């Protein structure tokens, strides 16, 4: 799903009965795959950043379908978790789907200094993962899969400084007049 | 309403259809007063690094299940900072918050009983002069499940009579203990808040179990869908924990 | 009180962080509905236990004046002199438009309408192709629409009766001047969904027409061969903007158009693939 | 702490950068509604 | 007087002949204020369960010794609650209290230099384009002793030039750093109290060493008795420790 | 009252000297104990008979602003132009660091942390390898971390949409500009005892990363062979410092490291030997 709309959603299966992982991304504001969002694009014009981040998820399935999920954030200084037990030992939120179809968690600002480089190089800022909590249950004669969406925006303490030139665009030849 | 939101430490729990909440005996957890204190050393309070939500391993509910039970604080014996503090000290006390989640579709039927029992002393399985071994009352986070196949060391195992509350009292009178129901047509969650109850202000955490959690399916699970096995998940959060008597690690 | 803050750039303060305590209630600020087209208003002190912190950052560098008030190159003109037919060649004409350099174009195309004053600086360079250069003088004239456009080095249009002109000679500093907001409407157009009166020229090719910029060498016939290259830099002042737009993702191809197709070339963006999504 | 600021030309365009003012925090973008 | 008594947690230290005490830079340790805080989560303060005295392994002082050095907080990486908290979190800060004890008879002579150096960056041993390995700057509680026999991995070891302060500065100018002396004819103890110094309010505890302890015998040990080897013991006590950013254990 | 003193540099007065008389008592200020880690507080009027003297010296020149507020060279860049493949070569890139000149490095490494503003001056020089030089123009651009780094003379990165640039031409004075305190933390690191996230690069090689400085020649193709050498000078303003350290005793070998070993070379310091200690 490299050039299509399928790159914005992730599928859930009801044939899985186990505490498995769904996806995991890095929390650096200017790294892939969140470097191309609005906040990521704007941050590429500066060098330092600070503040908290907000993530939102929306469930797109049949109105008779139920599920429970776990969203966790891992502070830096350790490897990426591979089991639910390690993931639980941290900042996490438990989500239950109902009449409301959206949940929102935040990533607190935890760093030694006051600012971070938008291009860190070797350093990291943590990870965020998602795991099955109980199961995905469907009634008879229902599609056996569901989709998910993710959003991102900045909290009230977000800031930028030391403006620079972006690295997400280039000019190879000459623009025709 | 049906909406609830609980935030203990850095973790939050939400649910869109609940049935109120239960405070055991109408008392909220708190710290220890100087009027009742016995030991004289200064206690240690980890605060937010230990009063958070921990989730245990799930279990599978089928049409032939019979029940399960756990024990506290044995279940959280290795959950990070709480377990380390429990194993590094000699005395401790804490409250608890229990959340049970189990969801199904609109074409399922079934009912569960969730109860919290203080000083639940179980009975032995065989006759004669026998007692219960130590390893079988401390199964960790896996808990105990009632089955039928032959187990090892029959002279140390506990009984499997679920209908006798595992100790010789009739099921159905269990409603005096703090409890709640889970009806698949009404709700899918249960919440119980429990303070610290004991005859002494503080006690050893590795030789005494204050509380016990029991889950019993009163009505069998039945559906016509292709999803005939539903998982059940439990989360527990300590409240107002404090420890005393620092020494070397017991392990 | 006002000099101190702006000298220290301490304007535009940021709210602090308040402490919180464990809660358990019926109201759940974490739950919401995203189908309303609104942004959630959850703050860190609603889902976790926080500490009282006195913030000290100020958001002055993200203002529009700071963001758009930097000089950048917008054009490069090359003029080669010829010693044969001296009075016919040796002049250049360029039509003004801010749509030929990727950085400036992408920076300014983040909005739909803008209104600002301009500032122009010139950097002339002389390349020596002989034993010596001598004395060199150059003239630049601004031709508004409708004014006669010269077509020779010795044309009468260079008298500059009303047109503005500037002169430069070797050993002199860089010329600089200012321009006001010069448009018929109340703002500039970066995107136009319309045509002209003949139902042709779709885009911004019709609304934006600011005139031309001409240049020539004033020195008479000599025996030196040289090349002149001039670079033009632009900076905006007193800026306003409306209706932000998503940033550009691909390379530009033509001016006043949004086409991106390239012959014998696949579509390439800034997104990098992964082997598997369960490993960051 | 302080500094001098005098204009010399008769035109406004001739002057320097505008004094930073506000950010109009109320964002109609976040909540596009009356 | 010559008497001193210090009580940090549940431990007490006494000495009958000391020479005052040193407060590094004239600042007493304290907690972190909200004017300088960067992270927004609530910190955890173990208090008395971690601010206690820990004693390291002893070393032997002979007539041919040359010196030793340690690093902090690397030395206390496994001392109970402090080590567990250090390895379970991501950020932390603390002060320290150092006590060095070494006693002899009235027929011995010798002198030691005890100094505390901030951001002591040591130099490499060989020439060319070489650097210092990670394992050799984190020796634990055993510390590092200057010797002469060949070591493994020569391209990663640090230098042994004790007279150059291990980093290219002449010994004898080390008195600007907080320091004290131990003269066998005068005293047998040294005490230094140090606050938290850094360019950031809080920092990672496993990738940065704030302080360093150096012991150098300036005058050789000499006696005519049968006890020609004297041991040296070091005790360290954290002060006002706090941690933040809870996650899974790094180990 | 305040203009006069500082114009005359009469601030920071020094205490006077008081007269004394012969004494004989039980208290002995000369005796003390040096094991406490303290400095003795004996004054000349305690061990000898003195005269009343009104001192007149002032300690203004030993202040930090005076000590560190002097310009000094920190880099030298050499650029040789080639008439073949003109648009490929003829550019230079350097990474900013104050650790390549002995005098400045040793002067600043007397402390552990510092915080100051900077001031930069450039001194360009042109070497003529042909019959004439002609017209020469040069450009210098500052590239913060993360910004694209040009790799050709005609790269698009030279448009300088947001990056700061400066221009120089023959016959012009020396360029000069100022910089603020640009660091993520609250102070600069001259010594760092730590590693990176991969347990590599011990020292200050990871904390200090301020970007790069690039330069190029803007003049187009010509027929002259020249060499350009530019020197950069730096001076500090509004200085603060913490935690002094002993001065360096040996020669430096590498940047961001404290190694001093040299192949086939004995250790040499500033101490000179004597034949015998009883003869000064
Ligand atoms: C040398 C004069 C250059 C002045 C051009 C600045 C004004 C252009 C504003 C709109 C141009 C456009 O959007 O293409
Ligand atoms: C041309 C720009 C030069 C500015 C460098 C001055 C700031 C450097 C401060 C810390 C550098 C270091 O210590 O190596």
């Amino acid at each position: 799903y490299i050039n299509s709309e399928n790159m914005y959603s992730v599928v859930l299966q009801s044939s899985i009965n186990a505490p498995d992982k769904i996806f995991s991304i890095r929390t650096d504001v200017a790294s892939q795959p969140l470097a191309t969002t609005l906040i990521g694009e704007i941050s590429s014009y500066f060098t330092h950043w600070t503040g908290s981040l907000r993530f939102s998820f929306m469930f797109c399935g049949t109105a008779n379908t139920t599920v429970k999920l776990l969203l966790a954030y891992t502070p830096p200084g350790i490897a990426e978790p591979t089991t639910r037990k390690d993931a639980m030992l941290g900042t996490h939120v438990i989500w239950d789907v109902g009449l409301q179809s959206t949940i929102s968690m935040v990533v607190p600002w935890i760093s030694a200094s006051h600012y971070r480089n938008t291009s860190p190089g070797r350093s990291t800022s943590g990870y965020i993962t998602c795991w099955y909590q109980t199961r995905l249950v469907i009634p008879p004669q229902t599609p056996p899969t569901a989709r998910l969406l993710c959003f991102v925006s900045g909290c009230k303490d977000f800031c930028l400084r030391m403006a620079r030139d972006t690295n997400l665009h280039l000019q190879s030849g000459a623009i025709a007049q | 309403d049906r909406i609830i939101q609980i935030t203990r430490g850095d973790s939050t729990i939400t649910s869109q259809d609940v049935a109120n909440a239960i405070v055991a005996y109408g008392v909220w957890p708190h710290y220890l007063s100087s009027k009742d204190a016995s030991a004289i050393d200064k206690p240690s309070q980890p605060d937010t690094s230990s009063n958070r939500f921990y989730t245990l391993r799930s279990v599978t509910w089928s049409s032939s299940s019979k029940g399960w039970w756990w024990k506290l604080p044995d279940a959280l014996k290795d959950m990070g900072i709480f377990g380390e503090n429990m194993f590094y000290h000699y005395l401790g006390r804490s409250g608890y918050t229990i959340h049970v989640q189990c969801n199904a579709s609109k074409f399922h039927q079934g009912t569960l009983i969730v109860a919290l029992i203080p000083e639940h002393q179980i009975a032995s399985a065989l006759h004669g002069n026998v007692n219960v071994g130590y390893n079988y009352t401390h199964p960790g986070e896996t808990g105990r499940e009632v089955k039928a196949e032959t187990r090892l060391n029959p002279d140390l195992q506990p009984t499997e009579e679920y209908w006798l509350n595992f100790d010789g009292t009739l099921l159905g009178n269990i409603t005096i203990f703090p409890h709640q129901f889970i009806n698949l047509r009404s709700n899918n969650s249960a919440t119980i808040i429990a303070p610290y109850v004991n005859a002494v202000p503080m006690d050893s955490m590795r030789s005494h179990n204050n509380w016990s959690l029991v889950i019993i399916p009163i009505c069998p699970l039945e559906t016509s869908s292709a999803i005939n096995t539903i998982p059940i998940t439990i989360s527990i959060s300590p409240m107002c924990a404090e420890f005393s008597g620092a020494r070397a690690k017991r392990q | 009180e006002n000099y101190i803050d702006e000298v220290l750039n301490e304007v535009l303060v940021v709210p602090n962080i308040n402490s919180s305590n464990p809660t358990t209630s019926n109201s759940a600020p974490a739950l919401d509905a995203a189908e309303t087209g609104h942004t959630s208003s959850v703050q860190p002190e609603d889902v976790i236990e926080t500490r009282y912190v006195q913030t000290s950052q100020t958001r002055d560098e993200m203002s529009l004046e700071s963001f758009l008030g930097r000089s950048g190159c917008i054009h490069e003109s090359k003029l080669e002199v010829t010693l044969a037919n001296y009075n016919k060649e040796n002049f250049t004409v360029w039509a003004i438009n801010l749509q030929e350099m990727a950085q400036i174009r992408r920076k300014f195309e983040l909005f739909t309408y803008t209104r600002f004053d301009s500032e122009i600086t010139l950097v002339p360079c002389i390349s020596a192709l002989s034993q010596d250069i001598g004395h060199i003088t150059m003239q630049y004239m601004y031709v508004p629409p409708g004014a006669p456009v010269p077509n020779s080095r010795d044309d009468y249009a260079w008298q500059s009766g009303t047109n503005a002109s500037v002169f430069w000679q070797h050993g002199q500093a860089y010329p600089r001047f200012s321009l006001p907001f010069l448009s018929v409407a109340s703002a500039y157009y970066m995107f136009y969904d319309g045509y002209d009166e003949q139902d042709q020229n779709y885009g911004t090719a019709n609304t934006n027409n600011m005139g031309s910029l001409c240049s020539r060498i004033v020195t008479e016939k000599h025996i030196h061969k040289v090349h002149i290259m001039t670079r033009i830099y632009h900076k905006a002042k007193h800026v306003k903007a409306w209706c932000p737009r998503p940033p550009r993702a691909l390379e530009y191809t033509r001016a006043h158009r949004t086409n991106f197709k390239i012959e014998d070339r696949s579509i390439q963006t800034a997104i990098v693939t992964r082997p598997i999504i369960t490993t960051a | 702490l302080n500094y001098f600021n005098i204009n010399y030309f008769k035109d406004a365009a001739s002057n320097g950068a505008s004094k930073l003012e506000f950010t109009q925090d109320p964002s109609k973008f976040t909540d596009p509604v009356k």
